[PDB]
């Protein structure tokens, strides 16, 4: 059982059919920061709710997106592109 | 909805048949659309096209007279106002008529009313004020729970018009004592006071450093914030009911309460009638892209007009007098308010 | 870094495709002019929105890139997107004794009655303040039905009783169960506070002493709502006795005990009913489908979930220790009663069953527990199984029709008509079951089919999902017999499976469009996913099922047109699609790619033109074509097996050598009869090769469209010489070009010869005037081949139209269709036109839109049309400022005239009396108008019923506001 705050403007209907994909732990660390203080702003600008969790082994991070399917696909593509930028930046240095 | 004999959906008939089986005893209305790819309006044979069609698609029941309305399209909600409180609706579901609001904000105090409301252009705050109330309040909509964040004080004053400017962080209001006050949202402190006219000003319009005000005295005045220069007055023949400002070009639209519309320019004193009716115009609203405008009047009619000369593209009839209208930022949705109801139309072109 | 680019990408998603190209070229110009920072050109061109924003931040930096984008947006004449970007920059750019005894007794009580029948940190922070700064009094929890809200509330009261949770805030806990509240008709909070304590005596002053000390827990608000639906005045006084629903309502409204703080546990339907009651709450989301599915898999119909559920339930319904025993009468009766109670639960939206209702039904508890093992999914399944085997109008009907939770019941009902799941039911019961719900479902889907509009995308997807669940070929065929063309957006893999199965069985499919975005597999390079394996990254099941969809698109025999409304294709996707479309058995004729973004895969397109014999039309638009692409296109067209009869190029941006090659193939290709270059830059140095190609006698080009090409008078004279030389071309379009009176004169001189063989000529926005109109009038006399002429949006004045009318009144003129719009006309023009219409014979059509004819002009046209000799077919009026008198005259004219068929009257101001006259004229049997232009809803109810009467009489008439209805397709199909 996991309990999460949800805003008043996100309708309960859209909570159905979430989207799940995994990324690396450290990579999520530079994307969101150790504090995760930017998620509310990203949620408001995208009108979609995210959730970041860490597996016990600490290798994989599970990301879930709430919203209409086109919004979920768009957000997934954006995050994957940023992940590739950070991976290639790490490879450069 | 009401205009049609009976509004039905596609699953509604199957539900009815299954209910009949259990109990032992075009044609289908569509839902509103948001994605631009599904809009699919054929090319005529972002956009400045004049609209050509209307269709009613929902009805909102408020339980009392409706005084003001506001619609957001970035967030789908709609706002309705009455003498007892404000109700927030949602446009994401599918139903012909709705009775269950998304939220209700009541104001309980002996002899406390409401008259006005206003929604900010970024969809992050909402201004409320009325008679015999302590102060004008603002609500924070981006928070995970609705709550008041500031209070703009006014003692023994009865407001009737609100306006807000967001780039400079200012807020404006007019009171029945012929006084216009300015506030700063960073300090919640009074800045400058405008006074000198007893009748008050029913409508106020703010863009740049200019404040346009007009009322039953049949005059329109322009105030400048930078200096303390006296306002410039333009005399008319009848009493003004509402005002709006053209965003793209310098044109001020005003309704004369004798069924006559005019345009006035800030740069020079030119006038020319753009429409005439036998009713009294209670509101004029202007499209975000500036190519057309909507007008609602006393004689039970909603009309859409064309900018270059004022030709009316079409209109819609209604049973009860309408007193308010508002146009979305997508330029696709429009909301009016009559009787105890508010209806939502769609624009296709 | 990412927090700043994310907002820019979200701002750039607003721009359209042409807007995106404009943004790219303005960025190109800015980069080229500036010398401090350099941006490569091909890197800009290859980039899409996300890569563009990411690269712009990578090069310029955050604030600089935001400023540059705002400047370009203001340049393009966009002012709202600029303000939105400014605000998103402002936000995304970082700043620079007795109580102890009572609680112990409560602990003992709920410990005993819980023996009878992590998250703690969040529940402890529930009353904390957030970063905005806010202290909530009420906290509402909603979630899935598998978890026990009662268990959560009771564990909360436990943790308070030990004191490890919320130790310092409050001193009292009151636990309210709602069913026990319903048990007693009259109840007050005094009785409850007396009830909970052991001694049953409490100090009321101590209870009402302080606000902070009191906390209430309300459980299962959804389980009862019928009594709460009643409206009663709220109770201000706590001690007074009132019905329990009134107390709950007053407590939730915060009118009763406004100072204390609450907590509520509810379900989804419950929160739908509840959100109107609470004030300023804090919503928390808590999150047995997986266990149920795995157990059902243990006790195994793999194709569908309804097969799995049927397998589970039919295995359970078998007698314990006996295999396939026929059920006795009593077992059938109790099963039917079970299913009826399940459907009553579904309709009434309650998943908790009380003992008294089960007593009323009459089924035993042991048999019931034998029938069910565990859920809402099984409740829906049992409701459907009931349909296999009160008040006339009720609120439960509209509640269960909301179809968030009835969707599962409907899906199972569709899945139950399949025979593979029907036969186990047949062997289990031992009797055959006839059912008419199959007929009802078939009629429902067909009724979707018979709608006049093209099927709605969401409705089409839902119908395909249901029919894929059904899994009966003949049933699907009979269902989809009704409709011919579909609209099919696809957002997931399951959509590819469902559409692939279901569209092979549409027997009369002719047209289709698809919207495919996001489905393609993450690029094998530069977008690796740790979760997705090598099979998921490459050679994915998504790839194979895309291949299957393409195969079934190719093999369909009755399909003629293939459209792409809006899509984002990967080069592998176009490679597969074109490979499937190459094989000769395909029968598709018209392809349309104007809105799709298909740039990487263009090099595979030409082989289908080279090989597929049946392909006739091809459309490309807004795409960028390299010189190698145009060379390959010309080489493919030069192959003798080609029969492509129409090729359209739009906004492609071709080079001068490209026009050279186009002229070469125009001379070479025999089959190509049409060609369009609209919106392209076409210099006179490109116009001359076209004239040279047309001069040759072998050319067979019949149509030619040049829109926005920006040609000049030299182009006019080159085309004029070519027309003198050529005899094959018949249609010509030159619109939105500044030809001027000089170009008009040149074309006039070349058309003056009797040998000119063109029939239709259109010139809009060509800056004509009275002089050019006089030139055209002079050319028109003595010419017989030209039939259609159109001069719109040109200030051809009264004198010009009078010259045209004087020329055209002559009997030898054979001009049939002349339409002119926005030409600044008046009444005298209309009088001359009326004389022409009454006198002449060959004129059949006319058009006058956006002109201020007034009342006198329409009266003159009326007098002209009153004559019986006139043979005018269609007349178009709009925005002409009509009133009552002119409409009365027009009514009399239509009463007298017969030959007129079509008409149009929109954007005119008609009084009710005038529309009464118009309806009276419309209904007269003398007049036969087959198409009329009017908006029905714009008029009062009396006028609406009067038009309905006029429609029921003469059933041939069609009243539609949007004119050009049922008009000939050639007129608009030629132009573009």
């Amino acid at each position: 059982p996991q309990i999460r705050i949800r805003p008043w403007w996100f309708p309960v209907q859209e909570l159905r059919d979430p989207l799940v994909f995994y990324l690396e732990a450290w990579l999520a660390d530079e994307l969101f920061g150790p504090d995760r203080a930017i998620i509310p702003e990203m949620e408001w600008t995208s009108q979609a709710l995210l959730t970041v969790d860490i597996v016990d082994s600490g290798n994989l991070v599970e990301i879930t997106v709430f919203g209409r399917p086109r919004v979920q696909n768009r957000v997934k593509s954006m995050l994957l592109c940023l992940a590739w930028f950070h991976r290639e930046h790490r490879a450069r240095a | 909805l009401f205009w049609d004999k009976e509004p039905w959906f596609w699953h509604d008939t199957l539900t009815e048949q299954l209910w009949r089986i259990f109990a032992g005893v075009s044609r289908f209305l569509q839902s509103i659309s948001w994605d631009p790819e599904d809009f699919e309006d054929a090319w005529k044979r972002k956009r400045l096209a004049v609209p050509c069609k209307l269709e009613k698609m929902r009805i909102l029941a408020h339980g009392e007279l409706v005084l003001a309305t506001a619609i957001s399209s970035f967030t789908r909600h709609v706002f309705t106002c009455g003498r007892r409180g404000i109700k927030v609706w949602s446009l994401t579901g599918q139903v012909a008529e709705d009775r269950f609001p998304e939220s209700h904000l009541p104001i309980q105090t002996p002899g406390a009313f409401l008259r006005t409301c206003l929604l900010s252009s970024n969809s992050r705050s909402l201004l409320t004020g009325g008679y015999n109330l302590a102060s004008v309040s603002v609500w924070d909509l981006a928070a995970p729970s609705l709550h008041v964040k500031e209070q703009l004080p006014c003692a023994g004053l009865n407001c009737q018009a609100l306006d807000a400017n967001l780039d400079a962080n200012l807020a404006f209001a007019s009171f029945t004592s012929g006084v216009v006050r300015i506030w700063d949202l960073r300090d919640q402190s009074v800045v400058r006071d405008l006074k000198g006219y007893p009748d008050g000003v029913k409508s106020i319009v703010v863009k740049g450093y200019n404040i346009w005000t007009g009322g039953p005295d049949a005059c329109l005045r322009c105030w400048d914030q930078r200096t303390i220069m006296k306002p410039l007055e333009y005399q008319f023949k009848s009493q003004i009911m509402s005002l709006s400002h053209s965003p793209q070009e310098d044109w001020v639209l005003l309704g004369m309460a004798n069924g006559q519309q005019w345009l006035q320019s800030t740069s020079g004193s030119q006038r020319h009638m753009v429409g005439q009716k036998d009713s009294v115009i209670l509101s004029v609203k202007f499209s975000p892209f500036g190519q057309w405008w909507a007008s609602v009047g006393m004689d039970d009619f909603l009309g859409v007009y064309s900018m270059p000369a004022g030709t009316k593209v079409f209109e819609v009839p209604e049973m009860s007098p309408v007193t308010c209208c508002d146009v979305s930022s997508n330029n696709r949705l429009v909301v009016t308010g009559s009787g105890e109801h508010a209806s939502v139309y769609q624009i296709t072109y | 870094l990412t927090f700043s680019s994310y907002g820019l990408q979200w701002c750039l998603y607003e721009l359209d495709k042409e807007e995106f190209q404009t943004f790219k070229e303005l960025l190109k110009k800015k980069s080229s002019e500036s010398t401090t920072c350099s941006i490569p050109q091909f890197e800009i061109e290859n980039a899409n929105v996300e890569c563009l924003a990411l690269l712009l931040h990578e090069y310029y930096g955050a604030s600089l890139a935001w400023a540059t984008s705002i400047s370009i947006f203001e340049n393009m004449n966009l002012r709202t997107l600029s303000e939105k970007a400014r605000d998103d920059m402002k936000r995304h750019s970082p700043e620079d004794g007795d109580t102890w005894d009572y609680k112990s007794h409560v602990m003992t009580k709920f410990a005993e009655e819980e023996d009878v029948r992590p998250e703690m940190q969040t529940l402890a922070g529930a009353f904390d303040s957030d970063r905005w700064g806010f202290r909530p009094r009420t906290v509402v929890l909603h979630g899935k039905s598998g978890i026990g809200k009662s268990a959560l509330a009771r564990r909360i009261v436990l943790c308070w009783a030990q004191g490890g949770l919320y130790q310092g805030m409050f001193s009292y806990v009151f636990f309210l169960p709602v069913r026990e509240m319903q048990r007693k008709k009259e109840s007050s909070v005094t009785e409850f506070i007396s009830r909970e304590w052991p001694d049953s005596q409490a100090p009321v002053t101590e209870i009402m002493s302080r606000p902070e000390r009191l906390l209430f827990i309300i459980d299962g608000f959804d389980d009862l709502g019928s009594v709460l639906n009643n409206d009663t005045k709220l109770c201000k006084d706590w001690a007074e006795k009132q019905p329990p629903f009134t107390l709950i309502r007053s407590l939730l409204r915060k009118v009763l005990l406004p100072e204390s703080f609450l907590i509520v546990t509810v379900r989804d339907v419950g929160t739908e009913k509840l959100k109107s009651e609470v004030v300023s709450p804090r919503y928390l989301l808590v999150r047995a489908v997986g266990s149920l599915i795995c157990v059902a898999l243990q006790l195994q119909f793999n194709q569908t979930l309804t097969g799995l559920h049927a397998a589970f339930v039919f295995h359970q319904l078998t007698p314990r220790g006996v295999v396939r025993r026929c059920l006795n009468l009593e077992e059938r009766v109790v099963l039917k009663r079970f299913c009826r109670m399940a459907v009553e639960g579904v309709w009434n939206r309650k998943s908790v069953f009380d003992g008294d209702d089960l007593m009323v039904q009459g089924l035993g508890e042991s048999e019931l527990r034998a029938l069910f093992h565990m859920h809402l999914s099984l409740q829906d399944f049992c409701a459907a199984l009931y349909y296999v085997l009160k008040t006339k109008r009720s609120m439960e009907l509209k509640q269960a029709g909301f179809h968030i939770h009835s969707l599962w019941m409907k899906r199972f009902l569709f899945g139950l008509v399949s025979e593979d799941v029907r036969r186990p039911l047949e062997v289990l019961l031992g009797c055959p079951v006839p059912l008419g719900v199959k007929q009802k479902l078939l009629h429902w889907v067909s009724l979707l089919g018979q709608q006049p509009n093209a099927t709605t995308p969401g409705d089409t997807l839902d119908a395909f999902h249901c029919l894929f669940e059904t899994q009966d070929k003949e049933f699907v065929r009979l269902a989809l017999n009704s409709f011919q063309e579909v609209w099919l957006p696809i957002n997931q893999n399951l959509d590819l499976i469902a559409s692939s199965f279901c569209l092979q069985h549409c027997p009369y499919l002719r047209k289709i469009r698809v919207d495919v975005k996001g489905i393609f597999p993450r690029d094998e390079s530069a977008e690796a996913c740790p979760v997705v394996p090598l099979w998921m990254r490459d050679k994915t099941l998504i790839e194979e099922q895309w291949e299957d969809f393409c195969s079934m698109l190719g093999t369909h025999p009755h399909l003629r047109q293939l459209d792409l409304g809006s899509s984002i294709l990967t080069e592998r996707a176009m490679k597969t699609l074109c490979a499937k479309l190459r094989h000769p058995t395909c029968k598709i004729q018209t392809l349309m790619f104007r809105n799709a973004q298909i740039t990487p895969g263009v090099q595979h397109l030409w082989r289908i033109v080279m090989a597929n014999r049946n392909l006739r039309s091809l459309n490309l638009g807004g795409t960028h074509l390299k010189e190698e692409d145009v060379r390959m296109a010309c080489e493919a067209l030069k192959h003798p097996k080609c029969l492509l009869e129409s090729l359209r190029l739009d906004c492609c941006g071709l080079t001068h050598a490209c026009y050279l090659k186009i002229s070469q193939i125009l001379t070479t290709s025999p089959s190509l009869k049409s060609l369009s270059l609209a919106g392209n830059k076409v210099t006179d140095q490109g116009v001359m090769p076209l004239s040279d190609a047309l001069r040759v006698s072998q050319c067979a080009l019949q149509k030619l469209i040049l829109e926005d090409c920006g040609i000049t008078a030299t182009g006019c004279q080159s085309l004029a010489s070519a027309l003198v030389s050529n005899r094959s071309l018949t249609h010509l379009c030159l619109s939105n070009n500044s030809l001027g009176n000089e170009g008009v004169n040149l074309l006039c001189r070349s058309m003056r010869l009797p040998h000119c063989s063109l029939q239709r000529l259109m010139l809009n926005q060509c800056h004509l005037d009275t002089a050019g109109c006089g030139f055209l009038a002079l050319a028109l006399m003595g010419n017989s081949w030209l039939t259609h002429l159109s001069l719109s949006m040109n200030p051809v004045e009264d004198n010009g139209v009078k010259l045209l009318c004087e020329v055209m009144r002559e009997p030898s003129c054979h001009l049939q269709d002349l339409e002119l719009v926005k030409c600044h006309l008046t009444a005298a023009c209309c009088e001359s036109l009326s004389c022409v219409i009454s006198r002449s014979r060959h004129l059949k059509s006319l058009d006058l839109t956006d002109n201020a004819l007034g009342d006198g002009g329409v009266a003159a046209l009326c007098e002209g049309l009153k004559q019986k000799n006139s043979v005018l077919a269609r007349l178009g009026l709009k925005a002409c400022g009509l009133t009552s008198d002119c409409c009365e005259a027009l009514s009399l004219a239509l009463s007298c005239n017969r030959h007129l068929t079509s008409l149009n009257l929109v954007q005119n101001n008609f009084s009710p009396k005038g529309m009464m006259k118009l309806c009276s004229a419309f209904a007269c049997p003398t007049s036969n108008l087959q198409i009329i232009g009017l908006w029905k809803w714009q008029y009062p109810v009396q006028i609406r019923k009067l038009l309905e009467e006029v429609q029921l009489l003469k059933p041939r008439v069609v009243i539609d506001g949007s004119w050009h209805s049922f008009d000939e397709d050639d007129r608009y199909w030629w132009k573009n």
